[PDB]
């Protein structure tokens, strides 16, 4: 059987030198008593788990973290607009950035799934032929294509997926990829240490975990050619890590997040809520 | 080459002990040839929270003086 | 060959599905597992950690360090010191503690919850403080004579410089939501001087404590949800 | 052999106590050497045995009535500690655990109370608002001297000079994440009522198992005025606040041409 | 691999002239008759193969019914905005023919099955092209942040669950484990949410009784993927729910007349379900 | 990669469907199941209770308390008291009923019904009746004479208070269609005096009687159909 | 770990269990680790009326009478 | 027949997808293999073979034959010889190489690196050479102390007309990038005269010298990338 | 008529032994006559750097002086 969280022995009146109600939180260690340790209780039997909480189930569901916009166009300009190129982060949605900032440390595989969606978005509507997209993979250190034509979308050794419109929304799963043993969510350093002959003016990003993240890019575009009639397509890309373990938990963030990293925005400073009595429940 | 493990359970099922009834078994078989393509583990619900609750060298009881 | 049907569902994203997947990187040699310390398996483990609460959430006092300061006096007096609907992911002072933090991700929650008092006056202060708790009935008390009425525990200031009380499991239901509900209401904590502080000379008259909530061993959540705590500009993708 | 007494023997340094608490060891764990199961480098490492692991005393700061607190990184504060700091600039990598003591005097008149943090990773925000992660390096590694917290937030977004610092907000901890919720960081309390002294031992925390020392600091300390000092005196007495920080079972690796960083 | 049981089987009879006379039984004791035909004339016998299988209630809960419709439109004019979100509590109010046969139990515990049909139809003369669209469900529990609109950030949905559609796949399904935070749903609640006391208002808890001041297990969100096409296209989704794995307590009657709100509420125009016979001896 | 054919029926949304399908809240622990009296298993458990049938529903009668009322008299009669089609489904009055309302989720039901009678008069009244079932197919029972060509109890008032008749099942058919049509004749049940009631001098001269209706043992539903007697504002 | 369980009868079958041979079984595998996601369960048959039609204190015989 | 859901990731096409697919030529009969010579099963075969560095990379040595050549003369110097950035597909100096080339198609990589090097003078010229790598986060080998400092060697040149060097793998991660990420510096490779090489009379006074690069045995590499040294026109 | 072997491992799975736990096994059928049409091999990790790194006639060792 799996475990359960804890059953409560049944208790009755004490009068001893004993003193489990009575501590010293400056030990660092948390109060330890139990309800049995405190008032009479009965025996109950608790069949109840905590799988709902483990960090497997905790990290259990795809968040969106990103979208991108793709753009076919029967004008002179914006074929630039047939493929957009981002950067691989998960910072860009709050709700999944915080979830994952409860730990410091983390290793994860993670799956990732595509939602795409499209309309019409001029006044002049006519007939498009369904559309096939091309998602690729760019690696650090790989090319950057320069067009939605550009010949490094031949795709010889960065992955790719190529999904038609309609069919069952794109997805594949990719191993844990870090080169340190664990994921750092924060870093308290810099990427390069400048040296002694060099300017004192001496941040320029080089400060914080951001500089040292280089997951390569998502590239992605419509395949074909221009259609007189335009499509601008919205893509959604979700994550959900899997086989998940984390270490060195620590709070989460009680404000709005400032880009990238833990910056404030002065705006946001005070985020609780005013009462008015200490007195009132 | 199947996995056959114990399901949760839910409404009308057992005393939450997974010994009343077979009805409660599913299967799996790996497909991939990496494992990070499988499906989540099964849950590890072993727990120790005294490593961030009570962190001491020294080992107080709970009904000791916390401090002697 | 072999003939199939496709049931409803097929086809479909599910963001809690967990069926298997291709990988994009077959064959991935992936960095080795060390050893690294302080290793975290369930949330819970989270919850059970002693943390503040900013009960002090007074015009003035609330979102700067006094609001996790209660304070406390020599003078006589049968008032509250303090008073807490036990709503640990509603309540304007419990929502933000670490055991609040972790409940907001969740939609239903049950078990004993821990209450934990630090007095941090001087040594030659002394005094009893009494901290109640009774079940959502009745009315809150507002008196000490009515706190008496229910759970309680009487701490004599001392050498040990911190108590707990637990508020045990006492509802009609086996989960209570973490939404404001009257129907789950969780009961209230209050806590009156049952012995004034009492200040020699050269002392200070006026003392703080430091109130700490955290899940105990049988504390439990059912059911993951968004959280009403953080949020964001729309997003709009990059062009 | 009460708990309340202590005595800490590391190197060729003794920290006594007839007050503490009982010591924390961070996850249960204490430090060690790199097992070869789990080695990254091949050098054969620089074990300075007690030429590092000995205690050395941060500059004491005082306690006023309106501080809002003081933060230090533990690696950077060492950075010219004797041996250690030349081990720091001689060898690309290094790793260590620490222990650490913090005491602080008073009459069984004070009251207060001082939370020892020690946040694994801790990154404070950039103090600028303007352009995000912009922060010296000569400012984010302010050595023994450490550094403070203030109770508002005033970004420099007109000017770099005030924005190079960090947006150490005490409410907030520097990062947005309220100081309530610190207590999820090992932690213990000299609660002047009763104990003045506090011990934590610190494993090292990293996601790789060795590190470079210039470029990462692996763990900070923060010392926060949960509750007020005061006394009845008017005169609103400060008290010293002393940290002591030895390293432990400390590594070296990769021996190169000592090194210098941008300086002031 | 066993022989089900069959209802019950006759055996031969005779008539008795004798003292045992099983007519005659009372039912002011509160049991009802049990006399069957062997008791009371000369009988066949008779083996019996019949099932009672369609009558189990696992059957008669068995099928899937409309819930609710809910209304999706999607459009340019920015006017209709509002109208790409659409917010639904789960209730069977929606649905009178689902909600009678749940009330025939005073508590219940079942696991429940959704199925979502969708479709699609232009709501005003404009009939151009228009993309395929992709629909969005996300259940928000008690407590999670409700979107202001259907175009916001807690469509993130990073640990509410959700379902994305596309338009002319399989209609999607989703299995609910028993969400009650009791060890049964109650159907019906006699009492209030909170007690009033202390001299306050005597009419105090007149708007919060009965099972709705106590009944909030979430709200269903349904959201248009797409960005607006210059024709409006219209959206009716209906959907469908089904319990499996049930049990059920405490027999209780239907309701006999039309049902009017969430509650037991009758509806003064129709409160005389029974039909008229013109005579009492009419065959 | 394993080749495979998708057959007609693929894809399709069926009420009566019986497929697995993902968990939307995977790994959820149910909460615990306790103990609680009156579990039912079988809506047929409630077939078989006994439930009043609303005879009496003719002139103002009708959705009243006193519909459920049958009247008797210490006066001389040779008519009925009552009469009811035997079909559970099709009369008015037996529709409107537990067994009815069960019966009404079902197309095809067979088996027994268990008609019983409680007189509720004067503890010094006395008197006999005759209950009985005729089979269909034939002239109606019409008057007290030829309704004793069939299956009948002859019901002596006394102690035991109580008493009833099973109207056995008859038919030729294995079920019956719960819908009215000309072929599934349900049959008779009609009730007249074997004798007056009688009363002595100052007490009550007229009774009431409470009629009941349950399934016997035997009785079984099949088909399940949409019930007639729900009703909706259209939506 | 596949189940293996007979079917409810059609028109080709002689209404006994096992009397059909082998065209009565049929085969069911759980495909999923939450019980919720299971299909129906196989019905189940029995009941006892008696805690509706006659639930009395003492005994009660058919032929005696009831009032005794 | 068989009930089945089909899941997200159903008829997409994936170019890292490993599936069974029907062929096109039933039944074919596939040309018997022969023992073929010199079979290579892995590309970590090729990346320990020594190949040269283009280490002249001075304008007017790019691109043509002298550019693996370095010269040394006999001339008194205690200036540096030699500056390599190691990163062996980000150096303009190695990205060419094999080495370099067979990390252009990969994202990651790790292990020791060994540089050999040949003179090539006359028989009749001797001499001593500091080889030496630094690690990275410090000061760029600026004099021959610096390179004393560090991990080095020193060549006695004679009969065994080469010696090897080598950087072990001396990094704060497991695995660098290939990329040039500022974070996993390379470190300094350089070179100083140990003496000034003696030279007799009547000899050449100015020589050369090869230097190769290769990986070592403990050296792998991670997921493969699309080069960025090829390309062509739509 | 199955083949079996190690998948292999990822993040929350053992150590490089791989060969802690069954559970970490992809299983796999050939649908089609021609193997062609079968997957890709299993890794091969045999090396042979000699033939290209050392193909020296006579017998050389690292110690020994290269030339003689
Ligand atoms: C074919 C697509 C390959 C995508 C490779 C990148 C995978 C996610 C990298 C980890 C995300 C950053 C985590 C962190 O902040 O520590
Ligand atoms: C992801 C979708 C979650 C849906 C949660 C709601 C499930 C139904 C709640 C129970 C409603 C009352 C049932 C009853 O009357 O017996």
């Amino acid at each position: 059987q799996p475990p359960s969280t804890q059953s409560t022995e049944a208790t009755s009146g004490v009068n001893s030198q004993e003193v489990p109600a009575l501590t010293a939180v400056e030990t660092g260690a948390s109060g330890q008593a139990i309800p049995s340790d405190v008032v009479e209780t009965r025996h109950v039997v608790n069949y109840k788990t905590r799988s709902e909480s483990c960090l497997e189930s905790f990290f259990g569901r795809a968040a969106c973290v990103t979208i991108l916009s793709l753009t076919n166009s029967s004008k002179s300009g914006e074929e630039k607009k047939h493929f957009n190129i981002w950067n691989i982060t998960y910072t860009d949605t709050v709700q999944l950035r915080r979830k994952l900032e409860f730990f410091t440390y983390s290793r994860f595989d993670l799956e990732m799934t595509f939602v795409f969606t499209e309309n019409y978005p001029s006044t002049a509507s006519g007939e498009v032929r369904n559309q096939v997209y091309q998602i690729m993979y760019i690696p650090p250190g790989a090319p950057r294509p320069s067009s939605w034509d550009d010949y490094t979308w031949q795709s010889s050794s960065n992955p790719s997926i190529f999904y038609m419109y309609g069919n069952a929304p794109p997805r594949m799963s990719i191993p844990y990829v870090g080169i340190a043993n664990a994921y750092s969510h924060f870093y308290d350093g810099f990427a390069r240490v400048p040296l002694e002959g060099e300017n004192t003016d001496a941040g320029d990003t080089f400060y914080g975990l951001v500089s040292i993240n280089d997951f390569g890019v998502l590239a992605v575009r419509a395949v074909n050619r221009s259609n007189p009639h335009t499509i601008h397509t919205s893509v959604r890309v979700y994550m959900k890590p899997k086989h998940i373990r984390c270490w060195c938990p620590r709070p989460p963030r009680a404000v709005l997040y400032r880009g990238e990293g833990v910056d404030m925005i002065s705006s946001a400073i005070l985020p609780l809520a005013k009462v008015d009595s200490i007195t009132t429940f | 080459g199947a996995q056959v493990s114990t399901q949760k359970t839910g409404a009308h099922e057992n005393q939450n002990v997974a010994a009343n009834g077979s009805t409660i078994n599913y299967t799996t078989i790996n497909y991939y040839k990496d494992s990070a393509s499988n499906s989540a583990t099964r849950q590890d619900l072993s727990q120790d929270p005294s490593k961030f609750t009570e962190p001491v060298k020294d080992l107080m009881l709970k009904t000791a003086p916390a401090l002697n | 060959g072999l003939p199939t049907m496709n049931t409803p569902g097929s086809n479909q994203f599910l963001t809690s599905d967990d069926f298997q997947s291709p990988c994009a990187l077959p064959n991935f040699d992936v960095t080795p597992p060390i050893h690294i310390p302080g290793e975290v398996k369930n949330m819970m483990e989270l919850a059970e950690i002693d943390t503040l609460i900013p009960m002090n959430a007074v015009d003035g006092k609330v979102n700067t360090m006094e609001m996790y300061q209660i304070p406390l006096n020599d003078n006589l007096s049968k008032a509250p010191i303090f008073c807490l609907s036990l709503s640990p992911a509603s309540d304007k002072r419990l929502s933000h503690t670490m055991l609040g933090e972790i409940l907001n991700y969740y939609t239903h929650w049950t078990g004993s919850i821990r209450f934990t008092f630090l007095f941090c006056g001087s040594m030659m202060a002394t005094g009893k403080l009494l901290l109640s708790y009774s079940p959502p009935g009745a009315k809150p008390p507002t008196n000490r004579k009515d706190a008496m009425l229910g759970t309680h525990i009487i701490w004599d200031l001392g050498l040990q410089s911190s108590c707990s009380m637990v508020a045990p499991w006492i509802s009609n239901t086996v989960y209570r939501r973490c939404a404001r509900d009257d129907f789950t209401e969780g009961g209230f904590i209050t806590c009156f001087y049952q012995t004034r502080i009492v200040v020699p000379a050269s002392t200070p008259t006026s003392m703080f404590m430091l109130g700490f909530v955290s899940a105990c061993p049988d504390f439990s959540v059912r059911l993951l949800r968004d959280t009403p705590h953080i949020s964001q500009s729309k997003l709009i993708g990059r062009t | 052999y009460s708990d309340r007494v202590r005595q800490i023997t590391l190197g060729n340094s003794t920290i006594t106590t007839q007050e503490a608490a009982n010591a924390i060891v961070a996850y249960g764990e204490w430090p060690t050497y790199i097992n070869d199961s789990e080695a990254n480098p091949v050098d054969a490492p620089t074990e300075p045995d007690v030429s590092s692991n000995r205690f050395y005393t941060l500059e004491s700061v005082s306690w006023k009535t309106t501080s809002r607190g003081w933060w230090w990184k533990l690696p950077d504060c060492l950075k010219d500690m004797g041996m250690f700091g030349q081990n720091m600039y001689y060898h690309y990598l290094g790793r260590s655990g620490y222990t650490i003591h913090v005491q602080c005097n008073a009459s069984k008149f004070h009251q207060g109370a001082l939370g020892v943090f020690l946040i694994p990773e801790f990154v404070m925000a950039c103090n600028t608002e303007s352009k995000t992660s912009y922060v010296s390096y000569i400012n984010a590694n302010p050595g023994e001297r450490g550094g403070e917290f203030t109770n508002t937030y005033n970004p420099s977004n007109t000017d770099a000079s005030e924005g190079r610092k960090f947006a150490a907000l005490d409410y907030l901890l520097g990062s947005g994440v309220l100081a309530g919720n610190a207590f999820v960081y090992p932690h213990q309390i000299i609660n002047l009522r009763t104990n003045n002294s506090a011990t934590i031992v610190v494993p090292y925390v990293n996601s790789l198992v060795i590190d470079c020392m210039a470029k990462h600091n692996n763990w900070g300390i923060v010392i926060l005025p949960l509750a007020p000092l005061a006394f009845a005196a008017t005169s609103s007495p400060q008290v010293p606040i002393t940290v002591t920080i030895a390293p432990m079972c400390t590594e070296f690796n990769g021996l190169r041409n000592i090194t210098v960083p941008v300086h002031q």
